[PDB]
RNA sequence: UUAG
RNA sequence: UUAG
């Protein structure tokens, strides 16, 4: 009730090959053509990808910087308050970004800052101007 | 082992093709085993190509993923080159600096950091895709379904199958060619070491046999039969044998002969003649090679020879050595059997030595003493080897061959209960055709039917 | 076989 | 022609 293992015989394909005397030959050389169309497509893209990889030679090593470590601090200095307000104007509500800028304020203290300095820094109309970009 | 396995797998495939997809008719013609086999093989070649195409199509899909990536990595290397320069310039503003300038440095710094590890995530993905590609390019699927060497060895297994059925596979009926497989006998196949003819000779003892007597005409009537025969050594000399009944044992090849070699009077009915036309009568021949010396492996009963071409796959494809004597027995099958009969013994024996020289060495092969070449299709008392289930025929035709003929009444308005013309022989037995034991059994069958009808069956009361 |  |  089933073909032998690895033997392939579909209702669809038999009617195609037996459609006439050369229906077999036709089908098999259409695939031979499609097999050539793709073989050369691969050769083309290999060349294109080879060229792109050549451009990236060196990569980004000449652009990497020492990542200075400084650990969190509870107190907000006037410097750090000012960095934050600017960070908000540029980054909206990306707290992780704002924390990476300031350098010594955890991600939570950023949201604390949002609430604590609610109007002293007019935080709302700052965010409005960000959304306008 | 590999090819014999694929051979058997291809046969199973034809059976599936027959039973499951009803691929038994095509163009108002019956499908042969040969047709179905090409179809199966053609779809195995199609699949090999379908897999090749699928494999290369995954590579391009993977390569196009890589190209889209490498394009992003280049447009990101540039954004980074530019942001770096902007950062240096902002860093060169020596402190003390106001907070807008301190921000710029800090802002461009993490902007640069954010992008610098987008590039790293991508260069990670790059390595993955590149490796995924070396894997694919290392593991291509099968290149072809069959090498030229494969097909040749496959053609030999076909020739062996054409030999067994005594006919090209394009003549065999896909649906019915293997009907009598179920009735196969258990045990190992054997040969007769003192000659198979020891059997018919033994059976002949005590019987009245007129040799050199060629029947020319069979007359079967309401009142009895008369058989007209001639001496084969002088065809002018005529004999008339009168009897109550005739048992026809003529080979199917003879019955097929047109114009008739044996005339039936009155003519056989259409249901009989139609069957004779539909049934196949195949052919296969042998070459006997007598030497003075054994130069082959005596422990080997038989060995093969693979043909260069499909066409010549039956040409001397097999050799026998199963007699305590310096005799090799070469076999000719399929389309070769017919064609080889129009070739002289010299040429044929020549090709035999050629093949053998190439196997045992161009020196170890002496010229044979005796040689004999069968030509069964040309034999007028046979006109072939034995019957096969032709495309367009069936097992029922073997039954029609066995049905006796009851001639009508001579006297108008009389009753005609009894038959007069009976049929036996290899071609008349449905479950054991093309065999000696089948001929044997057909004989016993009609002997019992004739006796039942003429002597009466007392055991049925 | 002038079949019985 | 299964001669009538
Ligand atoms: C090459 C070859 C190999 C074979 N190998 C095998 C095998 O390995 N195993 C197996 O089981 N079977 C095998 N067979 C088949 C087996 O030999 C036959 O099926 C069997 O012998 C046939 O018996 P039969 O009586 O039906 O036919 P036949 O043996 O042919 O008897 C018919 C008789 O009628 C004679 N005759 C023909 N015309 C006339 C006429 N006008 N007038 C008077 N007499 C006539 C013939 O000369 C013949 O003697 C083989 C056959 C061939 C040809």
């Amino acid at each position: 009730r089933k073909p032998p293992k690895g033997m392939f015989l579909s209702q669809e394909d038999v009617e195609a090959v037996s459609a006439n005397a050369t229906a077999a030959t036709t089908v098999l050389r259409q695939l031979d053509m499609e097999l050539v169309s793709v073989k050369r497509q691969i050769q083309n893209i290999k060349q294109t990808n080879s060229a792109l990889k050549e451009k990236l030679d060196g990569g980004i090593e000449p652009y990497r910087l020492p990542e200075v470590i400084q650990k969190c601090n509870a107190r907000w200095t006037t410097e750090e308050q000012l960095l934050a307000v600017q960070a908000i104007r540029k980054y909206g509500r990306d707290f992780q970004a704002i924390s990476d800028v300031i350098g010594n304020k955890s991600v939570v203290q950023v949201k604390n800052f949002f609430v604590n300095y609610r109007r002293r820094f007019n935080i709302d109309e700052v965010l409005q101007e960000w959304e306008a970009e | 082992e590999m090819v014999e396995q694929e051979f058997n797998r291809l046969l199973e495939a034809t059976s599936y093709l027959s039973h499951q997809l009803d691929f038994n008719v095509l163009n108002n013609k019956p499908v042969s085993l040969g047709q179905a086999l090409e179809v199966v093989i053609q779809l195995q070649e199609k699949h090999v190509k379908d897999e090749q195409i699928e494999h290369w199509k995954k590579i391009v899909k993977t390569q196009e993923e890589l190209k889209e990536l490498l394009n992003k990595m280049v447009n990101l290397k540039e954004k980074i080159k530019e942001l770096h320069q902007q950062y240096k310039e902002a860093s060169e503003v020596k402190p003390p600096r106001d907070i807008t300038a301190e921000f710029l440095v800090k802002s461009k710094h993490r902007d640069l950091t954010a992008l610098c590890k987008e590039y790293d995530e991508l260069a990670e993905t790059q390595g993955k895709l590149e490796e995924k590609l070396q894997e694919l390019e290392a593991n291509p699927p099968s290149d072809v379904y069959l090498s030229s060497r494969d097909r040749q060895i496959l053609d030999w297994h076909f020739a062996n199958l054409e030999f067994a059925n005594a006919t090209p596979l394009s003549t065999l009926s896909l649906k019915h060619w293997d009907q009598d497989d179920d009735f196969e006998f258990t045990g190992s196949h054997l040969t007769v070491r003192n000659g198979y003819s020891c059997v018919p000779v033994a059976l002949a003892e005590g019987l009245d046999i007129k040799l050199n007597t060629a029947v020319r005409q069979v007359r079967y009537t309401a009142s009895g039969c008369e058989v007209i025969a001639v001496n084969t050594r002088s065809t002018s000399q005529t004999f008339i044998y009168k009897c109550d009944a005739v048992l026809c044992t003529l080979p199917l090849g003879v019955l097929k002969q047109q114009p008739p070699a044996v005339q039936f009077v009155p003519p056989l009915p259409e249901w009989k003649t139609s069957a004779v036309q539909r049934m196949g009568f195949g052919n296969l021949n042998k070459v006997v090679l007598c030497f003075d010396r054994v130069f082959w492996d005596p422990s080997v009963n038989l060995f093969g020879h693979v043909g260069s071409t499909t066409a010549s796959r039956g040409e001397l494809f097999l050799f026998w050595n199963l007699y305590k004597a310096p005799i090799l027995l070469a076999l000719v099958a399929g389309e070769a059997a017919g064609i080889m009969e129009n070739i002289s013994d010299d040429v044929i024996v020549g090709r035999c030595l050629a093949i053998l020289k190439g196997i045992f060495g161009s020196s170890a092969v002496p010229q044979p003493k005796e040689t004999v070449v069968s030509r069964w299709r040309a034999d007028p008392w046979a006109r072939g080897s034995y019957s096969y289930v032709a495309a367009g025929s069936s097992g029922n035709d073997y039954d029609l061959m066995a049905q006796p003929i009851t001639p009508g009444p001579s006297i108008p308005g009389a009753p005609q209960p009894i038959p007069r013309l009976f049929f036996a022989g290899e071609h008349t037995i449905r479950n054991y055709p093309a065999t000696v034991h089948g001929a044997l059994l057909s004989g016993l069958r009609e002997a019992g039917r004739i006796a039942d009808q003429f002597l009466g069956a007392m055991y049925t009361l």
